[PDB]
RNA sequence: AGUUACGGCCAUAUCUACUGAAAAACACCGGAUCCCGUCCGAUCUCCGAAGUUAAGCCAAUAAGAGCCAUGCGAGUAUUAAGGUGGGCGACUACUUGAGAAAGCGUGGUGCUGUAGUUU
RNA sequence: AGGCGAGCGCCAUGAUCAUCACGACACACUUGUUUAAGGACAAAGGCCAGAUGGGGAGUUUGGCUGGGGCGGUACGACCACAGAAUCAGAACGUGGUCGACCGAAGGUACUCACAGCGAGACGAGAACACUCGUGUAGAGCAUAAGGACUAAAGAGUGCCUGAGUGUGAGCACUACUGCUUGCAUGAGGGGAAACCCGGGCCUAGCGAUCCUACGCAUACGAGACACUUGUGGCGUGGGUGUCAGAAAAGUUACCACAGGGAUAACUGGCUUGUGGCCGCCGAGCGUAGAAAGCGACGCGGCUUUUUGAUUCUUCGAUGUCGGCUCUUCCUAGCAUGGCCAUGCAGCCGUGGCGAAGUGUUGGAUUGU
RNA sequence: GCUCGGUCGUGACACGGAGGAAAUGCCAGAAAGCACGGGUUAACGGCGGGAGUAACUAUGACUCUCUUAAGGUAGCCAAACG
RNA sequence: UAGGGGCGAAAGACCAAUCGAACAGUCUAGUUGCUGGUUCCCUCCGAAAUGUCUAUCAGGACAGCGCGCACGCAGAGAGAAGCAAGGUAGAGCAUGGGCCGGUAUCCUUAAGGAGACGGACGAACUGCGAAUGUGCUUUUCUUCUAUGCAAGCGUAGUGGGCGAGUUCUGGUAAGCAGGACUGGCGAAGAGGAAUGAACCUGGCACUGUGCUAAGGAACCCAAUGUCUGGACAGAGACCGAAAGA
RNA sequence: GCAAGUUGAGCAGAGGAAGUCUGUGAGGCGUAGUGAAGACGGAAAGCAGUGUGAGUGCGACCCGAUAGACUUGUGAACUAUA
RNA sequence: GGUAAUGCACAGUGAAGAGGUGGCAGUGUGCAUCUAAGACUAAAUACAACAGGAGACCGAUAGCAAAGAAGUAGGUUGACCG
């Protein structure tokens, strides 16, 4: 699947069409400091062995394409999702027709 | 085993008659339609939006409520041995103006007259009821030209 | 009464040969300078009247093909209800009811709405 | 505080704190070399951290299934067929497909067809490019199957990113999911305009609570106030294919317990494919000649003595193969008695009929 | 599997470093192991297929071809192992 | 030398008639979706063995079918009369699949091929099309109807079914395995088929007199005789095929 | 029974007394809802008892495992070995 | 219950005379409230043996195991059992 890097869309903020910047979304780093994070490390502190459990039995090949597109003058960020894929490639050459 | 999509078991069901193939008429497009009236659902398998659900082909109910180019229509159904009420969504080229009413609505115009005389002159309506058919008539017979019937006909 | 513009129901209107047609139209027809579009003024777009009923459109003809109706096929094929009916079965008779199709015969061959024009 | 190369890094040596070997003493510590020998090492203790660890400890080792196991997946989805013409409708019933792909194969406006067949046109042939006439789809429509489509939904050509943004109502047995449809907005698109567009012509390509990542504004914050961290709310992603969602390998012939004729290993019952026995027909063969004796290719039966098929009875128990011993019954007749046919000279036979009274043995190898 | 040698890389806590008002994070550092190179079967164990070819026929000492860590030697056999 | 321990010329042998983990006592009345049992009378009403989800298949929950209390009340497991939808039985072989033979004529060969046509066919072929069944409107449409219906609230049992008639799928079949429709046995006695869960007649409080059903009427055993044709086989009343004199 | 209200909380005062009568007097639920919250606000008789059907937890209708653990409890008079 | 530590310990490290706390980690600053690392204390509260009084309790297969010479007759190698 091919995507164009660039895109003219409706932007919420500035409530008109603008030129947006588009690109494939990025998973960050978890952080120590959530509850979660610490609920978890002291519960594993001790003799108690494994606390909670851990998925095995897996079955999916690929994952959800998402688009993190930017508005050029006003910086907000919209999220679009378009299915699954097994690989995405942005602003490579047009499938021009009549190839010999 | 079977399967259970939208359209199963529809290959005799929604498709076209011979020598009937292509888009709709004029006539179509052009009738008014109103709520309260009686309409009758055939589908057009020409048309791919605004199709009902194929339970509800060949069925009549009344509409409730008119858009720009579908109608909004009230039908009953039994599920778990109850009957529930359903609202069914449907374009305009899947409808047609039922004729289940007509005997009533002219009896209806019979009645509208007497109602009002009924009032000056009598007292009560004669109402005009319908009556199934009773007993054979009586008849006269002049008796000549007598035909004969016989088993001549011996079937070998 | 036809035609023509815009229609309704979408072959009684289709397909193949032939033949007719006052008037007004409808056409074929004569050019490309411009607007517009082509490998190509053939098609599409524009500007025209020297010609012509040869064509199309309209109408007639044909023991024509196809379509539409009706009669017959036929109370035939199949089928609902019933009995301590029959048959080793396969299946089938009877009593009270409902009731076809193909073939084949005979007839048809568009009908109409609103406006405009022509004795 | 010195020196090198167009104040830089690089090369010299001079002051300031830890610090690793090596020596030489004896004071901790060690040893019945004890009025002694070793010596800050050893050996022995303590607190944290990595590695190894069936030596042990706990526990687990899915389901459906003509019994279980091995095999398949009828475990989540989609089309067609059948199920005595609405819809629904079982079996490890039938023919198949799915876990994706595409900036166009998405959205709009306009133009024109196609597969073939009959004539033509140098090289040029069965099969090269160009034309004329016919052409209801005999073609195409990415990917199963069905349905749909003709001045198009097919083939080309132009422009666009609606594969917008808020918030409602419903349909499929309706949670998740998929689709249909209402109102409001965009310094939205395509088209002269009426019209159409919030993915793919329609029916398939998918996933909860808690935790975590990102986007969006509006909240909270402990006696008070400021900031760095944190907690709330809505929406999407990261995943559970056993697909309405536990974190999981074997073996027991040393074996235990609760139950089951809801279910196997005997017999019996129903069935008779397979096993065995009998009829019908007459192509050919028999030294002539269908039929003394045979009888291809086909067709109809009977039996329960073979082995299957099924699970009705018994799992708080019906003792399981063969032999020994002993009795009775059946006939589809091997001998013995009476007869008929003959390819019956006689002798020996062969095919058939009524008949079950009396007979049908001794041994070698082998559990048979 | 056991055993021997070196690090060229990885690999903990401590001990340091930079920054910030500070917490939390970040960077360096890092034994033995692991990786890498050798030894070892009276350690666990393992030890091949296909074509042609000799003056009757058969059989193949001989040839070619695929293949490996090595392709079952000396013996013994329808053996309590066919 | 003592129990997750001993001892063993090794058999999982032996450790007080106990050993592939001793005895005593306690936690402890451990747990059980599995087996057994569960104690008085009469009156009235009366089921289910099906659907969805489940580490679910000998169990649950939700819904469906009972009963009790009942605010209330024009309705109905039947017909007519207008109106829709359907592709089965029959019938056919016009697109697609597909068997055998063709006159004239045509094309070549001097073979064969095509053919104006006839016969034979499909669960996944259709050009036509029933009966029976399904839905809509009308009481302004016959006929019945209060000893009747009944929202709502609370709560039970059930979730192994089996058989007849008519039909269907798998299988050589089966008292075999699996669906659909209308009544049964389950939970149903009485009279009849000699006997039999389900077949025929026909639904049960307790008595008395009459009458009929189904099935019987020499005798067993309450009631029996008549007329007309067939039939001679230790036949038939109970009973098997193709083939035959 | 009382009703926009209601109630035997504990505890005090009286009384030849485990009864009864009277006080003081909390709390709880109700008198109207919406949101995570900041915040806002606009329908519907309740409270306490006496009993019946029914759910959940405790031995939980009655009887029934093979097993698991704990003791500063016992055993080599049978049998094993020094 | 105590949630970026509620209390208690062990090893390293280790204060100030001024310190501790204000149910969410950190740094600063006012404000409120207390004074740890030494000791003693009545009343109102809990419950066997033994004694006394009561009861909608049981009545010799019941009620404590035991209404008489009952933890007895009797039993285990023993602990213990009855
Ligand atoms: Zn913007």
């Amino acid at each position: 699947v091919n995507i164009p890097k660039t895109r003219r869309t409706y932007c919420i903020k500035c409530a008109y069409h603008t030129e947006f910047k588009v690109g494939l979304l990025k998973k960050g780093k978890d952080s120590p400091r959530k509850q979660g994070a610490r609920r978890y490390a002291r519960k594993q502190r001790g003799v108690h062995g494994q606390t909670k459990p851990i998925l095995k039995r897996k079955a999916k090949t690929t994952k959800k394409v998402i688009l993190k597109i930017e508005c050029t003058k006003c910086k907000s960020s919209q999220l679009k999702v378009r299915g699954r894929a097994k690989h995405v490639e942005f602003g490579a050459e047009k499938k021009v027709k009549g190839e010999a | 085993v079977s399967s259970h999509g939208y359209r199963r078991q529809t290959r005799n069901l929604f498709s076209q008659a011979f020598r009937k193939h292509g888009m709709p008429n004029t006539s179509t497009y052009l009738t008014q339609y109103a709520v309260g009236e009686y309409v009758d659902i055939k589908v057009n398998p020409a048309i791919h939006k605004g199709m009902p659900h194929k339970y509800y082909h060949g069925r009549t109910g009344i509409i409730k409520e008119v858009n720009r180019g579908s109608v909004i229509v009230l039908f009953n159904r039994i599920l778990a041995n109850k009957t529930v009420e359903r609202k069914v969504i449907v374009g305009i080229e899947h409808i047609r103006k039922s004729k289940c009413q007509d005997e009533y609505l002219k009896r209806l115009e019979i009645n509208k007259k007497i109602i009002e005389e009924a009032e000056k002159k009598g007292e009560v309506p004669v109402l005009f009821k319908r009556q199934p058919k009773g007993p054979k008539p009586a008849v006269e017979m002049l008796m000549n030209n007598i035909i004969e019937l016989s088993y001549d006909k011996v079937e070998s």
